[PDB]
């Protein structure tokens, strides 16, 4: 049960994007289109990075978008994070 | 013949006792757990005595003193003085024994040969008795699961696509019960045949 | 004269890198051969002699030439190695330092770990001039000295590299060159490239499988001393078969596992060990004469080697081998004590042991 | 990150891509502290953002200990955490290691014997084989040699290969000597 | 076999809606759109 478990996560994290949960298959289009939307796209190192830069800027300093995550983040709602869709599906008539 | 030779001597009709392995294909599937891994259970046979040949090379070599198997006092029986009785020593008694060779051979304490002996009793422990048996039980066990697996995966093919065409039910299902009318009316091998 | 003899080696190395597997298996046939005639010595008595009972007496003369076949037979595939697999080692290792040199500047910008003996044994190599010779790409120095040599230093590129100065340009210029005959032995000696050589000697040596043929040379040879060495080569079959390898990759899969369960085995023991020492120590006298005790528990070091030795080789735990606690003060606790071990060492750690082989056949 | 946003959301543009090559080296530079991420924007429209990621806080997620703690929320999450409270968890998850990053960067305040031993081994004991096969001795077994035979030629053949397999034994037992030596 | 069992029970409800039997990658086009179809428009406590 536990060797079925790690291969559980390995194969979720392999197939599917932590974020958006869009699978290998659609990004695998472009090649190594799922590592650079994994890496480059929705990284959640990057999410991280993300609310730490945005806890220690200032309030009053915050852009539009900053100040929109920021309130989002403290009425805790988190309809900002992309949930099955992402750049390159919104652009597809554009980008493709 | 067996049928024949049983009215010669009674006792050849308890051959026929073996038929049970073929009669019931209840028997056939605890027999395929042993049958699967038949070719790894037989190299594991012979891996075995190959690893107590190397112990008895090494007890004949060492450990001669302590293969003195004879209550009377008077007259040794010494079961490693020769090559060959050591080995069917080793193969019959240490092998079925259960804390491995150490069991039933004279005790090791006060000897100069102490410690290489109790690493000797030790080691033929812990590869004999717990590791090779082991190995033996996980073929079976293994045999177990992968027949299930095979049956699973015979089950999840037939449900998922068509024998005939390929195509998933994913495609037949925009129709309800259309995967079943597929397999059913559309590309039945029954009526293929 | 010399053109004959490389031409006649060259079909001896070709004829030992072709039968290079047939005579590995010859071996290991010949190795069970000699051990079944090894089934046939016993003792016989001051210094006590291993000799052959032979019925029909032939077994003798067998086992030496059977012994002396085995000692030519490990010698020539030690040949049949080199000339065979040897090559395909130097080639990757080649390649290996090239990649490195050219994409990585191991050498240029960075440096070897030094603690790294590929990575430090690897520097011989550079300078040498025939540098590649078994990796295709002979314009690799050429490649590193375009990369590097503008930024890092056309000198110091180039003599790290080993390639000539001013060589280049007065051949291009004018050659002026002659032939050299072949026959001088001293133009050979001087043509043959020492330290490349050197290099791919130590290669060799720190090769794996060419150690492990090195060995059963080394075991073969001892059992011209002592025949019961040829019983060390019965350990071949480990590498011949792969169905054997597949049987041992059950064990060897989680070794590591397997290892760190009998050292916490050990720890569990000693510290049942401990317990019996401080309170348990009448239990363990194991002299049935009545004058003289054996206690095995009045030494640390005693208790945990009659713990470890028979307590976990007992069916029932170290409660088989000692004193019946039964009217005792201590009776409830030392049938803890027992029932515990019984459960923990005997039942749970060794069903960890063949839980860990199962999975790995799984 | 006004080049950056400008080359993504322009992706075919052959001036924008000449200014990117002219600015290569402003953003290869740039390139560790540049954070993308994307977001669900208050125009109903999925919208880039670039922001900055400082030296200390990429040092502090790249520490072993940061790594293990990712890896088991990643491990706990796929396998008994469901897909409604998924972002919740991650952003306890964010919170948690951005405190515990931030405490280690405030309290961060301001075999090679044996790898040597094996290198000389090996050198000397190839350079005692070199110097057998090179010798001024080999002139005179040369032309002793000058008579070729069959018989000759695999001797001297096999002979080559055995003075190989005794260096190497005498490099193994120089090997056992010096570890013994080092270790005691 | 009784793990596995539990297991593909637990695979089964979250890929594919039980009355419907479509996938939950349809529904999943719009955020939470598989629970919500499963828990709003599809429960079988509310055919119950
Ligand atoms: N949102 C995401 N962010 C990052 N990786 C993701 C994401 N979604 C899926 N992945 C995948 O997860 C994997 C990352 O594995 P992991 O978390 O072990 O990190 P790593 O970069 O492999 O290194 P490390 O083992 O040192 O942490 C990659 O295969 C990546 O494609
Ligand atoms: N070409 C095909 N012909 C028939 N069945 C097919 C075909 N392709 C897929 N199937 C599937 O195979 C299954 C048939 O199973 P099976 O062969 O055990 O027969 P059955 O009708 O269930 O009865 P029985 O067990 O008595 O033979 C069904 O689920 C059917 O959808
Ligand atoms: N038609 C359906 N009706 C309800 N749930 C469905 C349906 N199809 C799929 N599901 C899925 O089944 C799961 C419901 O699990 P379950 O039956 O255990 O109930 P629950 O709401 O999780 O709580 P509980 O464990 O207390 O019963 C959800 O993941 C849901 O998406
Ligand atoms: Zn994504
Ligand atoms: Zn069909
Ligand atoms: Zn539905």
């Amino acid at each position: 049960e536990l060797r079925d478990q790690q291969e559980q996560v390995k194969e979720d994290m392999e197939t599917k994007c932590f974020i958006c949960g869009i699978g290998n298959d659609y990004f695998d289009t472009v090649p190594h289109g799922f590592e650079t939307h994994t890496l480059q796209e929705h990284n959640l190192a990057n999410y991280l990075f993300f609310l730490m830069y945005l806890i220690n800027k200032d309030e009053t300093e915050h852009t539009g978008q900053e100040s929109y995550v920021w309130k989002m983040y403290q009425e805790r709602c988190w309809e900002f994070f992309p949930a099955g869709d992402c750049f390159r599906k919104q652009y597809e008539d554009q980008l493709n | 013949t067996m049928s024949v030779l049983g009215h010669y001597n009674n006792f050849f009709f308890a051959a026929h006792l073996l038929d049970i392995a073929m009669g019931f294909k209840t028997l056939r599937t605890i027999l395929s757990s042993v049958t699967h891994n038949g070719k790894q259970l037989v190299l594991t046979v012979g891996l075995l005595a190959v690893v107590v040949y190397l112990y008895t090379v090494v007890a004949f070599n060492f450990f001669r003193k302590f293969y003195n198997k004879s209550e009377d006092g008077d007259t040794p029986d010494m079961k490693c003085d020769d090559m060959l009785t050591c080995y069917m020593f080793h193969m019959y008694v240490g092998v079925r024994a259960g804390g491995g060779i150490g069991d039933e051979i004279e005790d090791p304490a006060g000897d100069e040969y102490e410690i290489y002996r109790i690493i000797f009793d030790i080691t033929f422990f812990f590869f004999v008795i717990v590791i090779l048996l082991a190995i033996i039980q996980g073929l079976i066990i293994d045999a177990f699961g992968e027949l299930r697996d095979q049956q699973e995966q015979v089950k999840e093919d037939m449900e998922t696509k068509c024998f005939i065409c390929g195509i998933g039910n994913d495609y037949f299902d925009t129709v309800p019960h259309g995967f079943e009318t597929h397999t059913l009316q559309e590309h039945n091998l029954a009526n293929y045949l | 004269f010399w053109k004959k003899i490389i031409a006649y080696q060259q079909k001896l190395l070709n004829y030992f890198a072709r039968n290079f597997y047939n005579m590995r298996m010859l071996a290991l046939f010949v190795a069970f051969a000699i051990n079944f005639i090894l089934l046939f010595y016993k003792v016989s008595t001051i210094a006590v002699h291993y000799v052959l009972e032979e019925s029909s007496g032939y077994m003798e003369p067998t086992l030496r030439i059977l012994a002396i076949l085995h000692t030519v037979i490990s010698f020539f595939c030690i040949i049949g190695y080199y000339c065979l697999k040897v090559p395909l080692v130097i080639f990757k290792r080649e390649k290996e330092v090239a990649r490195k040199l050219e994409f990585d500047g191991l050498y240029i910008t960075e440096q070897p770990s030094e603690d790294d003996i590929k990575g430090q044994w690897d520097r011989l190599v550079i300078n040498t001039q025939s540098f590649p010779n078994n990796y295709w790409d002979k314009f690799v120095k050429r490649k590193v000295m375009d990369k590097y040599g503008e930024f890092y230093g056309r000198d110091r590129i180039s003599e790290l590299l080993g390639m000539d100065k001013a060589a280049l340009d007065f051949s291009d210029a004018r050659e002026k060159k002659k032939p050299k005959k072949d026959s001088s032995l001293s133009a050979v000696l001087n043509s043959i490239d020492v330290k490349y050589q050197m290099w791919k000697l130590g290669v060799v040596f720190t090769d794996n499988s060419f150690l492990y043929l090195a060995w059963y040379m080394t075991m073969s040879v001892l059992g011209h001393y002592n025949n019961f060495f040829f019983a060390a080569h019965l350990l071949d079959i480990a590498m011949g078969f792969k169905t054997l390898r597949t049987i041992l990759s059950s064990v060897t899969h989680n070794g590591k596992q397997l290892v760190l369960t009998v050292g916490l085995l050990a720890v569990v023991v000693y510290l049942y060990t401990v317990v019996a020492f401080n309170f348990f120590r009448k239990f363990y006298n194991k002299s049935e004469d009545g004058d003289t005790p054996d206690m095995k528990c009045d030494d640390m070091l005693t208790c945990y080697m009659f713990h470890m030795y028979v307590g976990v080789r007992a069916g029932g735990g170290i409660g088989d081998e000692i004193e019946d606690p039964a009217g005792d003060e201590y009776e409830i606790y030392r049938i803890i004590f027992d029932i515990t071990f019984f459960f923990f060492v005997i039942v749970i750690l060794l069903a960890i042991i063949q839980g860990l082989i199962i999975d790995a056949f799984g | 990150v006004l080049l950056t946003n400008l080359s993504e959301h322009m992706p075919n543009d052959t001036r924008l891509q000449t200014f990117l090559e002219l600015a290569e080296s402003v953003l290869n530079y740039f390139q560790p502290f540049l954070g993308r991420i994307e977001i669900m924007g208050s125009a109903k429209r999925i919208e880039r953002v670039y922001f900055e990621i400082s030296e200390s806080s990429r040092t502090q997620w790249e520490k072993p200990q940061v790594k293990e703690s990712k890896r088991q929320f990643i491990f706990d999450v796929v396998n008994e955490g469901g897909e409604k409270e998924k972002m919740e968890l991650f952003v306890n998850f964010c919170e948690d290691t951005i405190f515990e990053m931030q405490l280690a960067a405030q309290i961060s305040e301001s075999s090679i014997l044996t790898v040597r031993s094996a290198l000389f081994a090996l050198r000397y004991n190839i350079l005692t084989l070199m110097r057998m096969l090179s010798l001024k001795s080999l002139k005179k077994q040369m032309k002793k040699v000058k008579k070729m035979t069959v018989k000759d030629m695999v001797t001297a053949f096999f002979s080559s290969y055995w003075s190989i397999f005794m260096t190497l034994l005498h490099f193994v037992a120089s090997v056992f000597r010096g570890f013994f030596r080092i270790i005691c």
